[PDB]
């Protein structure tokens, strides 16, 4: 799928876990 | 979009085609 | 007729869902890391058939997920094969 020129995902993921990415709290 | 995944289906293509 | 999922079918679903995310990613080793794709996915088929039958052991192909990463992902079997001597290696078997 890679673009050159696509708008690169600046996310700040750095504070996720398995938990959080597991559960609906 | 497909291209860099049909620049590696055709190292498994046979030499053949 | 609560669907008694086959060790079959948890493979074939299974082996759907790394294949076709994997075709459109690899060689991006960052969004398809395949050592930790089979170091976790082997693990967990070894996890959920170590309590099965002697019989639901034979729905398992020894090549379940090594023949898609061919066929499908196109992974060379040379670099399977040491990507599987860094699995055997480095983890936890």
């Amino acid at each position: 799928f890679i673009t050159k020129h696509s708008k690169s995902l600046n996310i700040n993921t750095t504070n996720e876990t398995e938990d959080t990415l597991r559960s609906l709290n | 979009s497909e291209i860099d995944s049909k620049v590696q289906d055709y190292r498994f293509l046979s030499p053949h085609i | 007729d609560g669907l008694k999922i086959s060790v079959g079918g948890v493979i074939e679903s299974l082996v759907s869902k790394i294949s076709n995310i994997g075709y459109d990613f690899y060689p991006n080793e960052i969004t398809f890391p395949v050592e930790f794709i089979i170091n976790y996915g082997e693990r967990a088929i070894f996890n959920f058939s170590r309590n099965k039958s002697e019989a639901e052991k034979k729905e398992i192909s020894p090549n379940w997920l090594t023949s898609s990463l061919h066929d499908h992902v196109k992974i060379d079997y040379w670099i399977l094969v040491d990507y599987y001597n860094n699995t055997i290696e480095k983890g936890s078997w």
